[PDB]
């Protein structure tokens, strides 16, 4: 099977740019396959307290990396979702203020970034440098209100 | 060229700037005893035989000295080769004396010289009859097997 | 002779003749085949 | 050029050496200039990139 | 370059780090991202596996991170050895003369005799004490002012 | 009788002819004050160590415990082993001597050592945050279990393997009054970035060789916080901008290097049978992981006993007897007292080397006495 | 029309120490009929 | 497609080939740089080479 998938591999790069549009954004892959399940392991919330989402939101975060790297496992499935910042947009809200999805779009693509901004006292220094300190510039947003407040 | 001015001056790079053929990084800087150095870390790859490797960077060095500008000599520090060679022919060599020491060692017990020549012919054939039973086994020879041996 | 900053190599055809040892897989085929006639007859110089 | 014509002088040990690769032939050379570019008011991507 | 560990850690480490899911024979994996703006993810397979085939897995799960990564993740260029851990061999470059500093002696090593040395079988990763020439410029923020540029 | 006693006495490391010696100054520290340590060093060694020392190559700037401005590492080639008689002049003695030697050095952290062959000996242990904690949390955890670390023998200095927390420069950037003056946040964080911390722009060629080509801010203008006001920025009118008019700025603390394991954050912590014991010695959720040599190792009897069994049943079919044997297999703990006294005589411990030569001759004191028994 | 009636990928965000997804996409009650498409103006600075 | 004998000598091949490190069993490397725009790397292997 190795060998298999080298020689599938090494043939379909041949045949890559010719795909129009997803030759990037995560397209492209080649792995072994099975076809039925091992096993399926049920996670339930007795007590009350967490909904369908919350519960395969703890097994998509928590658990779904580790089973996905034990010994000898393939291809695990996930029957759920992870979370996301979902944002729902409301087209009588944004044609009251003349506004677009491209609006909201590059607000938060420019609002929740991650920029890295050199440090203080780096190399080559002047003689007599006893500082080596880093610059903090924004960060990305954590919160369901930092969001709000975009 | 970067811009031109109200009366038709002209701003170039060199104006605003210092340009000067410099290093990539000025993050890392070595020292031979003393006076300004620099090297290459050599690591090793995974299965990779470190004796026929180390002779293969030093003769591919071999090729690109003739070149080199006015003055400029390579040095050795830290290399992990010359130990495994000289211990190697350290444990050869104790094995060599014993045949001598045998066939001195039986000659005092028995004073025949004609019979003595049995046992110094039979050590050495049952001696390289093993390092051919390891080339077909595909084992290599190493500080243990030069022991066991001994 | 060429002027300095100029090398050579060897590429295709001649790389693999300068890196290798003829006689030598020869010449212990000589020793091998006296050897086995040796045994064979019993005897030395019958080989010859 | 210099080993050529210059191992030629053994016809008795060397025969028929040949360079093995194209020459130098000529080429359209044709230079943008930046100040009067920037002056008229031209970039140089659209320049390029006609 | 010029990114901190935070920034390092959450646009590269943990990007590349949920795709590594699905290899043959790992046992565990271990990362680092460190202020100079460096990532070094370590995947160490069991006793016994085939190094090649480990690493075209290794690639196979990273290519499809690498539309993820920021341009200047990219432009620097990734990349993935089977290489061991421990020095087999550090060379040395001195001028007994005088003529160079650890700069041009730098640069001499790294554009004359690095390439050479890293293509030799076996040799599975160089490190260069020191760095190589690149076109070094040095602005001058008063004069950005006076001209009104940036 | 006494065999049994002596077999629970006894507990190579090789002068491999070099060594190494890292040096790691507390966080913070600027590339010439570990220079000036890196300059100690190397004149300790080849003056101090004038009949051994070779050379030595230290290398500032690069370290085997990550990289960095303060980390450093030297690297000392001995002289020939035929040159350096004694048991003084081996590196098991210059790297304990150097090292005693190495703590008159103030805020530094300087030993010379030496390597094994393959893969210290210890216990390297992990803490990884499985809740979801956050790095204070943990921080807070990994000194706890340290703080603990009273008792007492394979524990010793046990101490982590990270960094700590250094003062960071944060600088906060208002987009309200950056859009009412005009100005792009794209233009100020180029700019911030740029000449901050360098900008890879494209190549160009050197001597027929592909380079590359930079951009930075002259060393003299980006050494202290207050170089921040010499930096403006074009806003939209055409006019220029400093940073006071739309920042702000604190000091507040961060980590040098963030470490994760298995895809969690973790920290690591770097007579006796190895601590069995260290496990349950515990806050809210965090986890234990052994790995490397701990993992290892953890992860004998069984296959001597059944090779005593086997040449038992091999004698029996030689001799025919059933008890005859016996007689072979008796000679096994007389010629096994002559390794255990000498190794017990040197302290040349239990290795596979000593190991391995207790087998050969149990396995020939059995030719001994079976080519008498048998004529007997 | 892709952002209202798909859903967008913009960008990540950090929650509890894990990398997420940043996504918009439409209110459910706003994507459900074909008469719903006269619900979304897209701006010239009139919107059409 | 456009570029020349340089222009693709300079931004192609050289880039292209000093990322070809770590390689096993590599004998030697070879390329041609054309001016109808084309690039041509060539690696030899070691006999017995899969």
């Amino acid at each position: 099977a190795d060998i298999a998938q080298v020689q599938v591999q090494n043939k379909l790069q041949l045949a890559m740019p010719l795909l129009p549009q997803e030759v990037q954004q995560q397209g492209v892959s080649v792995e072994k396959s099975s076809s039925s399940f091992l096993m399926v392991v049920g996670v339930i919330n007795t007590d009350g307290t967490m909904t369908q989402e919350d519960i395969s939101d703890y097994v998509a975060a928590n658990m779904k990396d580790a089973i996905s790297r034990t010994s000898g496992v393939g291809d695990v499935q996930l029957f759920g979702s992870q979370y996301a910042m979902r944002i729902w947009m409301n087209p009588n809200e944004l044609n009251k203020f003349q506004l677009t999805p491209v609006d909201v779009i590059t607000a938060i693509k420019a609002q929740n970034a991650q920029v890295a901004a050199g440090q203080l006292g780096g190399t080559p220094p002047v003689k007599g440098q006893q500082l080596n300190a880093s610059i903090i510039a924004q960060t990305r947003l954590t919160s369901t209100e930092e969001f709000g407040k975009i | 060229l970067l811009k031109v001015n109200q009366d038709g001056s002209r701003v170039l790079l060199r104006d605003v700037a210092k340009i000067e053929l410099g290093g990539e990084n000025y993050d890392i800087i070595a020292e031979f005893n003393g006076q300004p150095a620099s090297g290459l870390g050599i690591k090793l790859a995974t299965g990779a035989n470190a004796l026929d490797t180390a002779a293969a960077i030093r003769a591919e060095l071999a090729k690109m000295e003739p070149f080199f500008p006015s003055g400029l000599k390579i040095v050795y520090p830290y290399d992990t080769t010359p130990f495994v060679k000289i211990s190697i022919h350290e444990v050869v060599k104790t094995l060599v004396e014993a045949i001598i020491l045998v066939f001195l060692v039986m000659y005092l017990f028995l004073q025949n010289f004609r019979a003595t020549l049995i046992p110094t012919i039979a050590v050495p054939v049952v001696l390289l009859g093993t390092f051919a039973v390891l080339a077909a086994f595909g084992f290599s020879i190493n500080t243990l097997t030069m022991f066991g041996m001994v | 002779k060429l002027p300095t900053g100029v090398g050579y190599d060897w590429t295709g055809m001649s790389y693999q003749e300068r890196l290798s040892q003829a006689p030598s897989l020869y010449a212990i085929s000589l020793i091998v085949v006296f050897l086995c006639l040796a045994a064979l007859y019993e005897s030395w110089s019958i080989p010859f | 050029n210099q080993l050529l014509a210059e191992a030629a002088k053994h016809p008795d040990m060397l025969t028929s050496v040949r360079p093995n690769g194209l020459e130098d032939t000529p080429q359209f050379k044709i230079d943008i200039d930046q100040e009067k570019a920037q002056a008229l008011g031209v970039s140089i991507n659209d320049i390029n990139t006609t | 370059p010029g990114a901190d560990a935070k920034t390092v850690q959450d646009t590269v480490t943990q990007v590349i780090e949920q795709n590594m899911n699905g290899i043959d024979n790992l046992m565990y994996m271990s990362s680092n991202s460190d202020s100079t703006g460096t990532v070094q993810i370590t995947l160490t397979f069991e006793s016994g596996t085939d190094a090649d085939i480990a690493q075209v897995q290794v690639q196979n799960k990273l290519q499809l991170a690498m539309p993820l990564l920021p341009q200047e993740v990219q432009q620097q260029g990734v990349s993935v050895e089977k290489s061991s851990s421990s020095f087999l061999m550090v060379v040395g470059v001195i001028n007994t003369d005088g003529t160079m500093t650890q700069e041009d002696i730098s640069d001499y090593v790294a554009a004359n005799m690095k390439d050479a040395i890293s293509r030799t079988s076996g040799v599975g990763d160089v490190q260069l004490f020191g760095s190589q020439y690149a076109m070094r410029i040095w602005m001058n923020p008063n004069e950005l002012n006076k001209f009104q540029l940036t | 009788v006494g065999m049994a006693y002596l077999f629970v006495r006894l507990p190579p490391d090789e002068d491999q002819g070099v060594f190494m010696t890292m040096v790691q100054l507390p966080a913070g520290a600027t590339q010439e004050r570990t220079q000036k340590v890196l300059n100690e060093v190397t004149h300790y060694y080849l003056t101090k160590e004038k009949n051994n020392v070779e050379s030595v190559f230290a290398v500032n700037g690069f370290g085997f415990a990550g990289r960095g401005q303060n980390t450093g590492i030297a690297f000392v080639s001995l002289k020939d082993w035929a040159d350096r008689p004694g048991e003084e002049n081996k590196v098991e003695a210059i790297t304990m001597r150097a090292t005693r030697a190495f703590s008159q050095i103030k805020d530094a952290m300087v030993f010379a050592f030496n390597l094994p062959a393959i893969v210290a000996t210890g216990f390297d242990f992990e803490l990884i945050d499985q809740a979801g904690l956050g790095h204070e949390k943990l921080t807070q955890a990994r000194n706890q279990l340290l703080a603990e670390a009273a008792k007492h023998d394979m524990l010793t200095s046990v101490r982590p393997n990270g960094l700590e927390d250094t003062p960071q420069f944060k600088i906060d950037i208002d987009q309200e009054k950056a859009q009412a003056l005009g100005v792009s946040i794209n233009d100020i964080n180029t700019t911030l970035g740029a000449a901050w911390g360098g900008s890879y722009v494209n190549d160009f060629i050197d001597r027929g060789r592909v380079k590359k080509v930079y951009v930075m801010s002259e060393a003299k203008y980006r050494m202290l916080p207050d170089d921040i006001g010499d930096w403006y920025v074009r806003a939209a009118d055409g006019q220029m901008v400093p940073f006071s008019a739309f920042s702000s700025s604190r000091w507040e603390y961060g980590s040098p290097r963030l470490e994760r394991y298995n895809g969690l954050p973790s920290m690591e912590i770097l007579e006796a049978m190895e601590l069995m014991e260290q496990l349950a010695s515990l806050p809210t959720g965090v986890g234990y992981d052994w790995t490397g040599m701990s993992y290892q190792e953890r992860l004998a009897p069984s296959l001597y006993a059944i090779s005593l069994i086997v040449v038992f049943l091999c004698l029996a079919a030689l001799y025919e007897s059933w008890s005859i044997p016996f007689s072979v297999m008796l000679v096994v703990p007389l010629g096994v007292i002559g390794a255990l006294l000498a190794a017990t005589f040197r302290g040349l411990t239990n290795d596979v080397y000593f190991q391995v030569g207790l087998l050969t001759t149990i396995g020939l004191s059995a030719k001994n006495a079976i080519l008498i028994v048998e004529f007997a």
